[PDB]
């Protein structure tokens, strides 16, 4: 039943495809995921099988002689569809003790076909256009959060040294105070045991001309750590906001991607494809 | 700006000056005038206000203020003025100086060129940075030391490189445009100060040395042979062919001018007790422990739950699964779990990396994605196993990044705490656990190999079939099982090495043993090919260190040159701070001045990036140190940048509701100002040092059409014979958008040109000048007499204008050459754009010049970056010929694809295409170089997979060829005529 089946009518056969497509395929998959595809016409071999083990591609390449497949010398198997299905059942250990592995998650080709129910060509052509204008949306909403994002971020950086900078400033006035309060005090007390109330005027009238440009200067310091207050929420905000559209992104691309893989199978005219999409 | 809060502060401002006294003096002064200025108009206005009978002379005192960097910085040069100062707040503070004045003034130039001050460094407490500072001094010492050992000749050579080819040998179609290998070159030779011009035109060989053309010149030693425009000399013994400007002239067809000039005259202008473990003795399998994360910015209603993806990994390979910790709400991320890995302790390599992130996750279907990301180096850089409790400080993820993990972005914490922060607790066995030395692995290796139990025809083939894969095709497990199995025999095929360090188990000190021990006496393999072992797929450090020691062999300044963009990106991959291709590069970037300005300029591009900072600000101090003289023309370099910004950046902000020419009248008021006019006259352009930019042609200065305000500016060229290269140089500045796709754009087709060229196909490109100097901040090469097709050819609601412009241009018999360089422009165009895959090209990016040279502009996103938003798989071909291009081939011709031209075109289309195609293991590896670059068009081996797939490689010569002429074909509508 199973070993006389075809082997394009085989879910986890998928013809000629990129070594790229079954990297997208097997990205973040568990152990003992496969799917067979075309050899390089370059290289040697006919198909490759590819397959998980320890969270990498493990490419097993499938030669064949005389009605014979295998993965290297003798050809022992019948057809690729008995060599998988065996591997289906029996362990990898056999071939080698390295990858002690079965082939237990086929990559199907009728994956998409659960995924998209309905038939027609020209149905399926219209949703792609409908999903594709969704993702087109979607993007350009998450471009525009990131625009945002990278301009809040730097902002906040020059604010941050901004604070460093008020309050250096802040020390270099307060010093220039424990330089008035130490030198006059001496001073102040010739002028006071004499009678020059004249030069106290004028001195401690500058004594809080230096305090009051501190309290300013503080102020300044004090107004700025509320902006950055505020500017540190709208880049924690508008983080919050591309953290929910961006499982959207990949839910939208992958269906489209599938969708597109459906009109991809069944070839359809490139000029129609790109009519849907724009 | 120029004054926190404001862009430019105007003619009239107040400024408290802090007197030593106890005073504060509130002043008036003009923003034009200098501290020596300001000082006179203090001490003469503190005689009003009281105590100014403690205060000295105004000599004594130095000024001292806050800068926008948050530096109490002090300003000894008094010839500065309010404006350039870079102040926080007008506010100014007069004391005494102290401590060493040489070293504080040093300090401050090299805190203004890197573009961070000197004392942010000194306040780090990594002792991984420390060391780094002075550890990498010995390079340093040692570079000057090269520099000063001939002198005074070895000092010019520094300063003045020859700008050289890499090999003397000359192509056939070059040598073939020579008179019999001879060529007829002007040496020109000032007279007096009435500096009247006199020339002396000789007819000598191509291969002559500049000693041997000066002692024919004196017909009709002790002398030097300088460019005429440029400040580049012949100073070092090569062939006169060699040099690339008598090459360039050779092809161009020009007289070769040079000016003689004295030696003498050149060289005047320039000067508890530890208890310490090995790692293969610990008896125990790997577990990390998930304390908990802080924070992380994910709205509670949208998200379901949110876990700690994980994973060990050797470079991009994974070492073992990867663990996951248990699911939990979003409002308290905590999870206090040990992750056990199913790896031996022993068993991790020298550059394993904890990778790890935070991921929010959305019939049991979910969307799982990266909220945060985070590398560590289970290893420091004295090779110590990381042990005990510890912080990590995740990053934002990239734009576009999809992976859960990031295994290709930078270890180390994130500087910036206001962030999501994981916390981890790693195992505690001694004080310190140690990577074992080089002496106990090979032991082990000849250990493994005693334990475990002649070189066939059919196994040698098979050897070379494997080593011409390129780099992204991945070998199968029976290739992996044989190149391993016949590692002892893969000696005699040296490049095979990179396919051979594949096929290691890296979870697998056996394998790891044995395989140093081949690393320790591999031949070594040209610099183009060793390149290959620097990107992030080769973290190891032996692996690592032999491609560098090929480099340091091999690679010549002008490929150094030529590939720098590459290998400054290669950094990022380095796990540690210190190591020998950091030290390779500034050693080199310290002995050859041309190749120090660049790798400068390409750290200062970055330092706006905070998961480089740090590195590539202690790189450039250690550069800024060492490089003496040149620093001094960086910083003018720099000031004119950061001028030009500020320019710029009011454009863009706060006259963005203006007039173009009311624009103009603001941007040329400002660039008339003193300030304006001392930072942007006299200084080397960044786009090539050899070029001297005198006084500004203000009057020709413009801004350009773009919302984001490009500035097209015109410098005099102040050599003194500037009439016969060029009498201006002209440099478009732009502040909106990143210009790094277009300088490695612009990279590639140089080198793609430089193959063709090499292999005999005289297809003439015109890769010009384009330099990233910041965040989104560049300069652009302008060509002259180069014009839009859009202006030859009016558009509105003919064909053969194309043709009618350039027959005018090269009337007479010229005309042949002319179309002969439009065809051959064209052909190398055509291919280089089908490969590189970049924007689609419309009248206003293709350009042409009067001799007939046509070239293209603006390339912007490349590798297909809209096959994202656009699902279809084919490869586009962006530089279609219409009928407007193909009457300029054929030559007036109505059945214009039916001709010997057209024909001839197509051979030179295929040639070319076929030319890339056996040279794509370079580009490949150029691109897989860039990939921790920040680009969104290089952020994973899958967008690199597209040169492969145009260059069609999992397929054979032919049939990559047949793939060719159908893209063109299908591109055409038929006009591309099929073989048949
Ligand atoms: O490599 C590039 C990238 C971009 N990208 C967008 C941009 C940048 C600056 C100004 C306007 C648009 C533009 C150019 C670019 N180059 C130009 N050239 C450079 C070569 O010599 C002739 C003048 C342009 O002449 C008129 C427009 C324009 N745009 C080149």
């Amino acid at each position: 039943m199973n070993n006389n089946m075809s082997l394009q009518d085989a879910e986890w056969y998928w013809g000629d495809i990129s070594r790229e497509e079954v990297n997208e395929k097997l990205r973040d998959t568990a152990d003992g995921t496969f799917l067979v595809r075309d050899a390089s016409t370059k290289m040697h071999g006919d198909y490759t099988l590819t397959l998980r083990k320890g969270g990498n591609n493990k490419l097993i390449k499938i030669f064949h002689r005389d009605g014979k497949y295998g993965f290297s010398d003798p050809l022992t198997f019948s057809s690729v569809v008995e060599l998988i299905n065996h591997y289906r059942n029996e362990s990898l250990a056999q071939y080698n003790p390295k990858l002690d592995v079965k082939l237990l998650y086929p990559v199907s080709k009728y994956q998409q076909d659960q995924v998209v129910k309905e038939d027609n060509i020209e149905a399926v052509g219209k949703k792609l256009h409908e999903y594709n204008t969704q993702f087109q949306e979607k993007s350009r909403e998450y471009d525009r959060l990131y625009e945002e994002y990278t301009r809040t971020s730097q902002e906040i950086q020059m604010k941050r040294t901004a604070i460093e900078a008020f309050n250096e400033t802040i020390k270099i006035f307060e010093e220039q105070c424990q330089t008035q309060e130490r030198y006059s005090k001496e001073y102040i007390e010739k002028f006071k045991r004499e009678g020059n109330e004249k030069e106290i005027q004028r001195i401690m009238h500058n004594y809080d001309k230096l305090k009051s440009r501190i309290s300013e200067i503080i102020d300044s310091r004090r107004r700025l750590e509320e902006d950055l207050k505020k500017q540190a929420a709208e880049y924690r905000e508008i983080d919050k906001r591309m953290n929910s559209i961006k499982p959207d992104l990949i839910q939208l691309r992958k269906t489209r991607d599938q969708y597109l893989m459906w009109l991809t199978q069944k070839g359809v005219r490139q000029k129609k494809l790109n009519e849907w999409l724009g | 700006g120029e004054l926190w809060g404001i862009h430019l502060m105007p003619p009239r401002i107040l400024v408290e000056c802090l007197l030593p006294n106890g005073m504060i003096v509130t002043l008036e002064c003009l923003r034009e005038a200098t501290l020596i200025t300001i000082k006179h108009e203090l001490f003469k206005e503190a005689r009003k206000y009281p105590l100014h009978q403690l205060l000295q002379d105004e000599s004594s005192y130095i000024f001292v203020s806050v800068t926008q960097e948050a530096e109490r910085e002090e300003f000894f040069d008094e010839t500065r003025r309010l404006c350039d100062l870079r102040l926080f707040q007008p506010f100014l503070k007069v004391i005494e100086p102290v401590g060493n004045r040489e070293e504080k003034i040093l300090n401050r130039e090299i805190g203004f060129a890197i573009g961070m001050p000197v004392c942010e460094f000194d306040m780090v407490k990594d002792p991984e940075v420390q060391d780094f500072r002075r550890n990498i001094l010995n390079v340093c010492k040692e570079a000057v030391d090269l520099r000063d050992l001939n002198s005074p000749h070895s000092r010019a050579m520094y300063v003045y490189p020859p700008n050289v080819e890499s090999s003397p040998e000359l192509p056939k179609h070059i040598y073939n445009k020579l008179d019999k290998g001879q060529i007829i070159v002007v040496i020109w030779v000032i007279v007096s100060p009435n500096n009247d011009k006199q020339k002396y035109t000789l007819k000598i060989n191509h291969d002559c040395v500049p000693e041997q053309v000066i002692a024919e010149a004196i017909r009709k030693g002790k002398y030097i042979l300088k460019v005429c425009g440029c400040d580049e000399y012949f100073l070092e013994k090569y062939p006169l062919s060699q040099y690339k400007y008598i090459r360039s002239c050779i092809m161009l067809g020009r007289m070769p001018n040079l000016m003689l000039m004295a030696k003498e005259s050149l060289y005047s202008q320039l000067p508890g007790e530890t208890s310490t473990k090995s790692l293969w003795v610990i008896n125990s399998a790997l577990r990390i422990k998930i304390l908990c994360a802080t924070y992380v910015n994910v709205n509670i209603r949208d998200i379901d739950k949110i876990y700690v993806r994980t994973g060990i990994y050797h470079g991009g390979e994974p070492l073992c699964d990867n663990v996951n910790t248990q699911r939990v709400p979003c409002s308290n991320p905590r999870w206090n779990e040990w992750l056990n890995y199913d790896i031996y302790i022993p068993d991790l390599p020298r550059a394993a990396r904890l990778c790890l992130s935070i991921c929010s996750v959305k019939g049991a279907k979910e969307e799982h994605c990266p909220l945060a990301w985070g590398n560590i180096n289970l290893f420091d850089y004295t090779d110590t196993l990381v042990s005990g409790k510890m912080a990590l400080n995740l990053w934002p993820v990239p734009h576009g990044l999809e992976d859960l993990l990031n295994p290709i972005g930078v270890t180390g914490s994130n500087p910036n705490k206001e962030t999501p922060c994981l916390e981890l607790e790693f195992d505690w066995f001694s004080s310190v656990v140690k990577f074992p030395d080089m002496s106990v692995i090979e032991e082990h290796a000849n250990w493994s190999v005693s334990r475990e139990a002649e070189l066939r025809e059919n196994d040698k083939e098979q050897l070379k079939a494997i080593s011409t894969r390129d780099p992204l095709s991945e070998i199968t497990e029976q290739e992996k099982d044989f190149l391993w199995s016949h590692r002892h025999y893969c000696v005699t095929i040296p490049e095979i090495l990179p396919k051979l360090l594949l096929s290691v188990k890296w979870n697998s000190r056996d394998e790891v043993a044995q395989m140093y021990c081949l690393v320790k006496d591999w031949p070594p393999i040209k610099p183009e090919q060793a390149m290959e072992l620097l990107d992030c797929n080769y973290p190891d450090p032996m692996v690592r260190g032999f491609a560098v020691r090929c480099l340091e062999k091999y690679l010549t300044d002008d490929k150094l040159s030529q590939y720098l963009i590459q290998l400054v990106q290669v950094l990022k991959y380095e796990q540690y701070l210190d190591n020998l291709l950091v030290r390779f590069l500034l050693k080199k970037a310290l002995t050859n001045q041309r190749i120090g300005h660049f790798f400068f300029w390409h750290l200062k591009s970055e330092m706006h990036n905070k998961t480089v900072s740090q590195r590539f600000g202690l790189l450039l101090e250690s550069y800024c140190r060492a490089c003496g003289m040149y620093l001094k023309h960086l910083n003018r370099q720099v000031e004119a940048m950061e001028k030009l910004i500020n320019l710029t950046d009011i454009l863009k902000q706060e006259k963005k509701d203006e007039t173009q020419k009311v624009q103009m009248k603001f941007l040329v008021e400002q660039m008339r100002r003193p300030d304006f006019m001392d930072a942007l006259q006299g200084f080397l352009s960044p786009l090539n040092p050899a070029h001297q930019l005198g006084n500004l042609r203000l009057e020709e200065c413009r801004i350009m059409s773009s919302a984001k305000r490009p500035l097209w500016l015109n410098w005099e060229n102040p050599d003194i014979m500037s009439e016969l290269l060029f009498q201006n140089n002209e440099i478009i500045f732009k502040n909106g958008d990143d210009l790094r796709q277009d300088m490695l754009t612009l990279q590639i087709i140089r080198i793609m040109e430089n193959i063709w060229q090499n292999q005999g196909l005289d297809l003439r490109m015109l890769p010009y000048g384009c330099l990233s100097i910041g965040d989104c901040v560049g300069l652009i090469e302008v060509v002259r007499n180069s014009h839009t097709i859009m202006q030859i050819q009016c558009k509105g609601g003919n064909s053969h204008t194309l043709h009618q412009w350039l027959k005018d241009k090269n009337k007479g018999e010229i005309y042949d050459a002319a179309i002969d360089l439009f065809t051959r422009s064209c052909a190398g165009y055509c291919v280089a754009t089908f490969i590189l895959g970049i924007g689609d090209r419309h009248n206003s990016n293709i350009m042409v010049k009067d001799d007939g040279q046509l070239f293209h502009i603006d390339f912007g996103h490349f590798l297909d970056h809209k096959k994202k938003k656009f699902g279809y798989k084919r490869e586009r071909v962006p530089f279609v010929l219409t009928q407007d291009f193909l009457i300029v081939i054929s030559k007036g011709a109505q059945e214009c694809t039916k001709t010997r031209e057209f024909e001839r075109f197509q051979e030179m289309c295929y040639k070319a295409y076929l030319a890339i195609r056996q040279h794509a293991n370079l580009f490949i590896n150029l691109f897989s170089m860039m990939l921790g670059s920040g680009m969104p068009e290089l952020q994973s081996f899958d967008d690199i997979a597209y040169i492969r797939k145009t260059l069609a490689l999992d397929k054979t010569e032919q049939e990559a060829l047949e793939y060719f002429m159908k893209q063109m074909n299908d591109a055409h509508h038929g006009g591309w005529t099929t073989k048949m």
